[PDB]
């Protein structure tokens, strides 16, 4: 009896599977939405430099892609990526 | 069902869907119903016409991509 | 094909991460210091906006160095000890740079544990496959080359 | 009589409806219930004309949907889909009748959607294409997900028809990857060449892994099963009842239809993971509803077991493993839908679901107190029952296969008659609380009516399953020899 | 009729407290140590069982033990 | 390019320049935290001109 | 126990940015916001839907500090709105939305200021 | 108005109003029940979910509270509505709403009356 | 200047001539021709009418109408001849005026 | 009319009908005989009769615009690829004119300067579609560029127009300047400016190497401004705020009609010109950007036009992975992709335009729309699942189509990122319907029924989109066709 | 060594009206006017490219680019003008109401 509520329901249940499912995932994609609205902040200078980034980034990783692909790799780029989102 | 009468139908339909989506009856304006089946039949067999003349467009297309990729060997 | 590309040897390749992570960091504490506005009371004066530009381009840049070092140092050592490169040769270390110096950064195991599993699955999602953005080599995209048969 | 005039019939009744004023709720009412009863009319002269030799798909019907690319529609039955149409233009009916009193607040969408929903189930379960029958398989999404969240008690409905829409969405999601990957491979999607073509074993076991990840969305497994309890408890009785018979056994369906004969070498490989999976859920969903004070809970939660004993029953290789899977499908919609018929009438009568009010209801309301002891029963699966029937099949095939799994499974009858016993107790046995509930009404003739089909049902399938037994023998038998050519 | 239960406040919440035990989760001792033992280490042995199972009955055939995930 | 850039679109920018009265600290802004950005991003399409 | 309408009457007034003195007339349970467009201050097409969504801190209003301590205080959503639609990304300090400002005999008499207008057509 | 709200009168969704009401400078609530020969004068409000019997008579500035019933020439409250009652308010609405559909259909868009006054005008001349 | 007549695609009709003249492709003007300009014009003053009665100019609303409807129209016709006598349309009666 | 002008009657019929509205509507509009009309419905319904009689032009013209194939080689090149997507653009443009009608007369809007715009603009988009090189390209960018200009900046006194204005210009200018700067580098490192001498130039060499690093970053810098041109994420900051800002029918114009013009334009520069897998890979990184980035962002938002711009952003995502494959199928893809979503689009704005007579600003204001318009309810929420991706709607088939392409072209990676976004996209497209049927505010914002120019468009588009999966063959063979017809 | 040093001048020119975009964040007008610079570097560029190439191309798409930036340069002033006099300042802090 004790199992059916203190560790099934409660523990499993409404615990783990719904933390880490529907409430965790709810959460954390309500906050990352909010963070990339925070980007829209109504700026000209923003938007320009938005695409001053763009441009950059391009060039760099396309023209420069013979020395870029010699000293860094796509898992270290995307690891720094992840851990700059957090 | 023939080509004909399920355009009349879809032109019956649609008529009579912009009239309720107006908050109109259903049937106000019948003549209006008249002119959309006879639209919607018109519209059923040109897309049948054009569709049968399109795929033999394609057709023709898909044997000029063939004899093209035919003339790589030696 | 990539291991057989070049040598590189577990120190070079962990200092090569570190400089490239140090680079990085820098590069996006710049960005970040420039995207974001300065103080009301700090307009007029601009040495202190500068002295705060430099300090969150040193601490990303320290922050990403740090980050890309332990995850390519885990990864070569845990490739010398199991003599064998695999999914989760990489995935771990993904795992402990996050742990570590993520979960440091914020001051808590749950961040730890939260970042250390994403870095875990980035590693892992891109190491599943060829780390190639198109898997098929079959398919020709182009006719150039007339052949016998 | 022919598969599409069965798809068809739903869609007439539709279209009327649409074209008839709200204010006719009397109009609307009679033509749903008549197109309903018709369409079940002709489902079972579609029985009784049904070759039960033959291992080919018999009413093969082919319609022009893309000449090129080979997704040309293909409507098609082979005995295993056939019950299931059955059930399902049986149990449409089951919910115009139950919402007969109140239909006016419902309002003509109400039947709309369910006859919809009538017409994608049909089309579902009569497909012998792959994409098309992905296309209506996530097709039903919309009608269950309007009717929870339309036509739901309270403002929980909002979360639990987002929940049911993310899950099943990601699910079919990556069942559409897997399909599409085959399309591109074999250069169709046409079931009998997705049969007779080879994949990689590699291969193999990713396309497995996305199906079974699509199905197990449906079919609730240990990890998401979640979404199933409040989706059921914030639905409306009817939407509750197609939810509970209908959508699982879909999932089910395509589970044993796309995954068992395409995938040989991956379902024996991944066969023990699914037992596991199924044992856990089985014994673990059966303890949580033991604790339970939610009606619409405890009857969801017994589905999820249910469901996980129907799972654990098809990886039994054998007639008698997968003739039970099939059977105890067939009996648990009825069975789910007969309890959700009664907690839905107890809701109605007294605006609760908490058994903590209710109580002695033999004193006031002896016909329920029958009708509810009889479906706990079959719940149970008392001997004498199609649930028994399809239990006891299921049991046999794993203890053929897998003793260990099968001594897990057969732990489930002990929990099962429990929560059953222990819920039937609470809410019929016992003493009246006067001062929760004092006024009381015994079930009417509309609601004795709605039970009198499910009672016949449920006692010819378990006192004679021969009939539904050997509708399908040779189709379990061909699958189970598809691999093999020994 | 007027047929709806009495409802009683405290009951209600009762009920309404029971189902929102998702916001009281807080990863304690005990939740991890139940997450870790009925949710990882049970089912973990279930399954090492059922591969036993398999591969037993494959040594009893004579066969070669089959190959699971 | 004397007649239309130093011609019409310079008077026109000096029309328009004028004629708004911009005043001092309504566009203003220290150029010193912008500097190593502009200079990364200088540099990184100075090296590609190189290249 | 008659149960007229004048006990539930909340008497405040408001200064509209122009500096002009104003009374405004609330019955209590109903937001300030109601309040004011009912007075003629605040634009009704502007502000419609009396929600958090559909507030976008045209509703706003500076209210004293000696007021603020007699309404609930401001809500995470609250500030949030009022941070991302202002002139400058900060918080007043002294301003609330005027949908969570639940009018009451407590708040009777209250004085808030109506800060510029803001278009709001498309 | 003697309230100092505004005095229009405002009358919300989902409110039946009888058959002699006689309506001023009232703001009634959705979903209201208002019988026949029921007054309302100026300033008066019945809050929702609320029912006034007929012959109803609310004096200038008095106000229904909401979930209530009221009778009576001056308006006096009589019993509390039970959540049965009050979930009719509305079903009573779209019932009068259906007859008046019913009703509506018996009307072309345009009137035929123009007929009769030309032919009256080509009797006259 | 330098100007060259011929199209990407080939004709697939017999070719009375690759470039006729103005004045010859506007005296090829058939009946069907005719009725291609009259049903374009009075469709556009139709809808000019129709349009121009809100603002108020009826008469310079049929006059706009008209010019954009004569202008279509003799371009649809125009284009229906040319492509007729150079072959592109099924020119059954001219071919056999040509023979 | 000289014989060689056969193969420009749909564009100088236009142009002659745009410039003969101008006229008729200033000369009236100036007339103090009359009380200044507002010509804007007049000079409206004249540019629907010119853009329908330029459409009958154009598909019955369809071997005569191959007339002088040599003599307009210089400037533009016609074939059935761009007789095609001609024949879309007219049509969306048509129904842009007629969805706006209503706007006009109700929101005062009485400049015919706008609808004369429209004609001009997609006179641009005419000459961008058929154009076949370098300098027509950056002629017809830069006109429907200052057309929607002036579009965008239409209301002078509105702040948010105003801005809007601004903004979209700045940004404009900074996108034609770096479009600018890659012609000119690749003029500079190749001789050449026709898109032929490109294709001889380029093909048989990558442009990953030492050699054509001028080539290489001219073509990067062509490529930024066309992602600028559809709203990329690494570009894409101007289309929300200028899709908020701009009048309504300014942002339907734009969401709608650009995108099939700059999608052309860049298959006849990049498929055909300078095809290669560095191009191919710019575009995947640009898809899974704005494809992850729209669903994000729109999961926060709470303003339908903001709401339309993120899902437009998504789409072209979308219609990125579709160009990104770079095959038969992957431009077919993309084809199919951009026919369905320039539909969905054209119903999601006109039921937004029937909602703008009572002023919708917010996902809210259409709550308990089930009630008021239930019909409406039905076809925003058909609209709202068609474009989440659900079966029977026409967005799915675009959806499956581009994810086949996506596993025959080898982007595993490509496609799982793009179905992870369509599962996490869905969400504001269900709260749109949650707001419409499940909730049950205090109180309904009632809205006026609709116009007949707006109910039959939206009818059709409804009637198209629901029923499409009963038979997709005539346009997937269209597609098929042109994809096949873009090289021989 | 002339065409190196022309070219060298056109990218200085381009990376300074970058850099003009990039330092003047609470300034537009100098942000028009370095979008300018970029015109005129394009311009530059495709003049000496011309010359070099003995290709007339370069001085037509030149000239037609002097057009265009001529005509945006009219538009963009126009919006500038409504701009300020809508909002009564140039100031970017008044041009942020879209978020
Ligand atoms: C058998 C049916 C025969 C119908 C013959 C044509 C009737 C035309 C009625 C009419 O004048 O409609 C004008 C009205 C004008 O619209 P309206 O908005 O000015 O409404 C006025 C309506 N009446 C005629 C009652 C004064 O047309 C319509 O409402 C739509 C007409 C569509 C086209 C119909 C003709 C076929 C082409
Ligand atoms: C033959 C097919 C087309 C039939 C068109 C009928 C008339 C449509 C215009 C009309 O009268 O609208 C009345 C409506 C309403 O006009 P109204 O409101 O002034 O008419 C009622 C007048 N009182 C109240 C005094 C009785 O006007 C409009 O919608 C504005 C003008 C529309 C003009 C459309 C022109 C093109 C129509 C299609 C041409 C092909
Ligand atoms: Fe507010």
């Amino acid at each position: 009896l004790r199992f059916g509520y203190e560790v099934s329901f409660e523990a499993l249940d409404k615990g783990a599977i719904e933390i880490l499912g529907p409430y965790g995932i709810s959460y954390t994609f309500r906050r990352l939405a909010e963070r990339i609205s925070q980007l829209q902040s109504g700026f000209v200078y923003h938007y320009a430099f938005a695409m001053l980034l763009g441009l950059t980034l391009f060039v760099t990783f396309f023209c420069m892609w013979d020395s870029l692909s010699s000293w860094v790799d796509n898992r270290s780029s995307f690891i720094l990526i992840v851990s700059s989102f957090f | 069902l023939s080509a004909t009468t399920i355009g009349a139908l879809l032109g019956l339909g649609t008529q009579m869907y912009s009239n309720a989506l107006r908050k109109l009856p259903y049937m106000r304006h019948p003549w209006e119903h008249v002119v959309g089946m006879g639209l919607g039949a018109v519209f059923v067999n040109q897309l049948l016409k054009w569709e049968a003349q399109v795929e033999q467009d394609l057709d023709k297309m898909l044997e000029k991509a063939k004899a093209a990729n035919e003339r790589r060997y030696i | 094909r990539r291991y057989l590309e070049d040598e590189d040897t577990p120190f070079m390749k962990t200092i090569k991460g570190a400089t490239t992570g140090l680079v990085a960091g820098t590069i996006w504490g710049t960005v970040v210091a420039t995207w974001y506005d300065v103080p009301r009371v700090e307009r007029s004066v601009a040495l202190p906006g500068l002295i705060r530009t430099f300090k969150m381009m040193g601490n990303y840049g320290l922050t990403f160095a740090a980050i890309g070092g332990v995850y390519i140092g885990v990864e070569q050592l845990l490739q010398n000890y199991r003599m064998k490169r695999d999914l989760v040769n990489g995935a771990v270390g993904g795992f402990v740079a996050g742990a570590t110096i993520l979960g440091y950064k914020g001051r808590s195991i749950k961040t730890a544990l939260s970042a250390g599993s994403a870095l875990a699955f980035t590693s892992a999602y891109i190491d599943f496959g060829g780390q190639t953005l198109k898997h098929d080599e079959g398919k020709e995209y182009a006719a150039y080359t007339t052949k016998k048969r | 009589f022919d598969l599409s005039g069965l798809i068809l019939c739903p869609v007439l009744g539709s279209i009327i409806l649409i074209f008839i004023p709200n204010s006719r709720i009397r109009l609307i009412r009679l033509i749903g219930l008549c197109a309903s009863l018709i369409t079940f009319l002709y489902s079972l002269v579609l029985w009784i004309q049904f070759d039960p030799s033959t291992a080919k798909f018999q009413f093969v019907e082919s319609l022009r949907w893309l000449p090129y690319e080979n997704i040309n529609l293909n409507l098609g039955i082979d005995g295993l889909s056939f019950f299931f149409v059955i059930l399902t233009t049986f149990l449409i009916p089951i919910c115009i009748l139950v919402g007969w009193s109140g239909m006016r607040s419902y309002g003509k969408e109400y039947i709309i959607a369910f006859l919809i929903c009538e017409f994608l189930m049909i089309a579902v379960f009569c497909m012998l294409d792959l994409l098309l029958f992905y296309v209506f398989f996530e097709s039903v999404l919309i009608p269950m997900f309007i009717i929870i969240g339309v036509w739901g008690s309270r403002q929980r409905k909002i979360k639990a028809a987002y929940q049911f829409f993310l899950y099943t969405l990601l699910g079919s999601v990556f069942m559409l990857l897997a399909i599409l990957l085959i399309l591109f491979q074999t250069g169709t999607a046409d079931l009998q060449i997705s049969l007779t073509t080879e994949f990689s074993e590699r291969r193999q076991i990713f396309l497995w892994i996305a199906f079974f990840a699509a199905f197990a969305v449906k079919v609730p497994m240990v990890p998401v099963h979640i979404w199933l309890p409040e989706a059921h408890v914030e639905a409306p009785t009817a939407g509750s009842v197609i939810l509970a018979g209908i959508l699982s056994k879909l999932g089910t369906y395509g589970f044993l239809r796309f995954s068992i004969p395409m995938f040989p070498e991956a379902t024996l490989c991944f066969t023990p993971f699914i037992y596991t999976l199924s044992a856990i859920a089985i014994i673990y969903t059966s303890l949580t509803t033991l604790r339970q004070i939610d009606l619409k809970k405890i009857i969801a939660y017994s589905s999820v077991a249910h469901m996980n004993l129907v799972t654990i029953g098809m990886f039994s290789l054998n007639i008698q493993g997968i003739g039970g899977s099939i059977l105890l499908m067939l009996s648990h919609g009825l069975v789910l839908s007969a309890l959700f018929l009664c907690v839905g009438v107890l809701y109605d009568r007294h605006k609760t679901r908490l058994v903590r009010y209710y109580g002695g209801l033999v004193s006031t309301m002896p016909n329920f107190s029958t009708i509810f002891f009889f479906f706990t029963l079959a719940n149970m699966s008392l001997p004498g029952t199609s649930s028994f029937i399809g239990e006891f099949l299921i049991s046999v095939g794993a203890f053929q296969r897998n003793s260990l799994v099968a001594t897990l499974a057969a732990l489930g009858m002990i929990l099962g008659a429990a929560y059953s016993l222990w819920l039937y107790n609470r809410v019929v046995s016992g003493n009246l609380k006067a001062d929760f509930l004092h006024k009381f009404s015994d079930l009417n003739g509309r609601e004795v009516f709605i039970f009198i089909p499910f009672l016949v049902g449920v006692v010819r399938m378990g006192v004679h399953p021969k009939v539904f037994l050997d509708r399908m023998h040779t189709y379990v038998s061909n699958l189970v020899q598809h691999g093999k050519f020994n | 009729g007027g047929m709806e239960a009495n409802k009683n406040k405290f009951i209600e919440d009762w009920g309404t407290a029971r189902e929102n035990l998702e916001f009281n989760f807080r990863w304690t001792r005990r939740n991890l140590a139940l997450v870790g033992i009925f949710g990882i280490a049970i089912p973990v042995l279930v399954y090492k069982g059922i591969v036993r199972e398999f591969h037993m009955q494959d040594e009893d055939n004579g066969r070669p033990y089959r190959k699971f995930m | 390019f004397l007649v239309v850039y130093i011609g019409a679109i310079a008077v026109l920018f000096l029309f328009v320049v004028m004629m708004f009265h911009i005043q001092i600290a309504e566009i203003h802004e220290e150029v010193l935290r912008y500097l190593p950005v502009s200079g990364i991003i200088g540099l990184i399409l100075w090296w590609e001109m190189f290249f | 126990s008659s149960k007229k309408v004048s006990d539930r009457i909340v008497r405040l007034s408001a200064i509209d940015f122009e500096g002009k003195k104003h009374e405004v007339v609330g019955l209590a349970g109903h937001t300030l916001l109601k309040a004011l467009i009912n007075t003629g201050l605040i634009d009704p097409d502007s502000h419609r839907l009396e929600e958090i969504d559909a507030c976008s801190a045209h509703c706003e209003v500076n209210i004293a500090q000696e007021w603020l301590d007699k309404l609930p205080p401001r809500s995470y959503d609250e500030e949030y709105v009022l941070v991302r639609n202002s002139r400058a990304r900060v918080l007043n300090k002294h301003s609330r939305l005027g949908c969570q400002v639940l009018l009451d005999h407590n708040l009777q008499g209250m004085v808030v200021a109506l800060p510029e207008p803001k278009p709001w057509d498309t | 108005s003697p309230t100092g709200l505004p005095a229009d009168t405002s009358i919300e969704r989902y409110v039946t109003i009888g058959a002699y009401s006689l309506l001023r400078s009232c703001t009634i609530e959705p979903e209201c029940i208002i019988g026949q020969h029921s007054i309302l004068m100026e300033g008066s409000l019945v809050e929702t979910q609320s029912i006034l019997e007929a012959g109803s008579v609310v004096p200038p500035g008095r106000r229904i509270p909401s979930g209530e019933l009221w009778a009576g020439n001056p308006a006096r409250f009589v019993r509390t509505l039970t959540h049965e009652e009050i979930l009719e308010i509305p079903k009573l609405a779209v019932a009068i709403n259906d007859l008046s559909r019913d009703h509506y259909s018996e009307f072309l868009p345009y009137s035929t009356v123009y007929l009769e006054v030309e032919k009256f005008k080509k009797s006259l001349g | 200047m330098n100007t060259d007549i011929t199209a990407s695609t080939k004709p697939e009709y017999p070719v009375v001539d690759r470039n006729p003249p103005f004045t010859k492709v506007v005296g090829n003007f058939s009946t069907l021709d005719y009725l291609r300009f009259v049903t374009i014009t009075g469709v556009s003053v139709t809808v000019g009418y129709l349009s121009g009665i809100k603002p108020g100019i009826r008469g310079p609303s049929m006059v706009t109408g008209g010019l954009i409807g004569v202008m279509g129209g003799f371009m649809y016709a125009y284009q229906n001849s040319a492509g007729r006598l150079m072959g592109f349309f099924p020119n059954d009666d001219e071919v056999a005026r040509h023979n | 009319m000289f014989n060689l002008f056969l193969a420009v009657y749909p564009e100088i019929f236009i142009i002659n009908a745009t410039f003969i509205l101008l006229i008729h509507g200033v000369v009236f509009s100036t007339s103090k005989k009359y009380d200044y009309p507002p010509l804007v419905s007049n000079v409206g319904w004249l540019g629907l009769l010119s853009v329908l009689i330029t459409l009958l032009l154009l598909a019955a013209g369809a071997p005569l615009l191959t007339i002088a194939h040599l003599f307009r080689n210089n400037f533009f090149r016609r074939d059935n690829f761009t007789y095609f997507c001609q024949i879309l653009l007219l049509l969306s443009t048509a129904g842009t004119i007629s969805m706006c009608f209503d706007f006009f007369e109700q929101e005062r809007f009485d400049a015919f300067e706008f609808i004369v715009l429209i004609l001009l603009s997609t006179c641009s988009m005419l000459f961008m579609i058929s154009a076949y090189d370098l300098i027509a390209m950056y002629l017809a960018i830069e006109l429907q560029s200052l057309c929607f200009y002036v579009m965008a900046a239409s209301k002078r006194k509105s702040e948010f127009s105003t801005e809007a204005g601004l903004k979209y210009l700045i940004l404009g200018a900074f996108s034609s300047g770096i479009l600018l700067f890659g012609c000119s580098m690749i003029y500079g490192s190749t001789g050449a400016t026709h898109f032929d001498q490109l294709a001889k130039i380029l093909t048989g060499y990558e442009l990953a190497g030492a050699r054509s690093s001028g080539i290489f970053m001219g073509i990067l810098f062509i490529a930024v401004g066309s992602l600028f041109k559809i709203t990329a994420v690494p570009f894409h900051m101007w289309a929300p705020d200028i899709y908020e800002g701009s009048p309504t029918p300014v942002t339907a114009f734009l969401s709608i009609a650009p995108k099939i013009s700059i999608f052309a334009n860049i298959l006849r520069v990049f498929i055909y010109g300078s095809y290669g897998a560095t191009l191919q890979q710019i575009f995947c990184f640009c898809s899974i950007a704005s494809m992850i980035l729209g669903a994000l962002a729109a999961m926060a938002q709470t303003k339908v036009k903001r709401l339309l711009a993120y899902s437009s952003i998504g789409h072209v995502g979308y219609i990125c992975i579709g160009f990104s494959c770079g095959t038969i199928e992957g431009i077919q893809s993309l084809l199919i992709g951009i026919f369905i979503y320039a539909l969905m689009t054209i119903d999601a704005f006109a039921i937004v335009l029937a909602l703008r007579q009572t002023r919708v600003k917010y996902i809210a204001d259409l709550g308990a729309l089930a009630k008021t318009n239930p019909i409406l309810a039905i076809t925003f929420s058909i609209t709202m699942f068609s474009y989440v991706g659900i079966p029977p709607l026409a967005g799915f088939c675009s959806k499956f189509y581009l994810f086949f392409a996506a596993l025959g072209c080898g982007a595993y990676f490509l496609a799982s990122v793009g179905v992870v976004t369509s599962v996490i996209g869905c969400f504001y497209y269900i709260r749109l319907v949650k707001r419409m049927f499940f909730d049950t505010p205090r109180t309904w914002i009632l809205y006026e029924p609709m116009d007949r120019d707006k109910s039959l468009l939206l009818a059709m588009t409804s009637s198209f989109i629901t029923l499409f999966f009963l038979y997709p063959s005539p346009l997937f063979s269209v597609t098929h066709q042109m994809a096949l017809s873009l090289y021989l | 060594m002339d065409l190196i040093k022309y070219f060298t001048f056109s990218m200085i020119i381009f990376i300074l009206g970058i850099w003009g975009i990039l330092l003047n964040r609470r300034n537009i007008l100098i942000m028009l006017m370095s979008i300018e610079l970029m015109l005129l570097a394009v311009n530059s560029n495709f003049l000496v490219f011309s010359v070099s190439l003995d290709d007339m191309m370069g001085q037509l798409f030149a000239l037609l680019v002097l057009t265009v930036a001529a005509a945006e340069s009219a538009i963009g002033l126009a919006i500038f003008v409504i701009t300020f006099r809508v909002r009564g300042t140039i100031a970017v802090e008044f041009i942020n109401s879209i978020q």
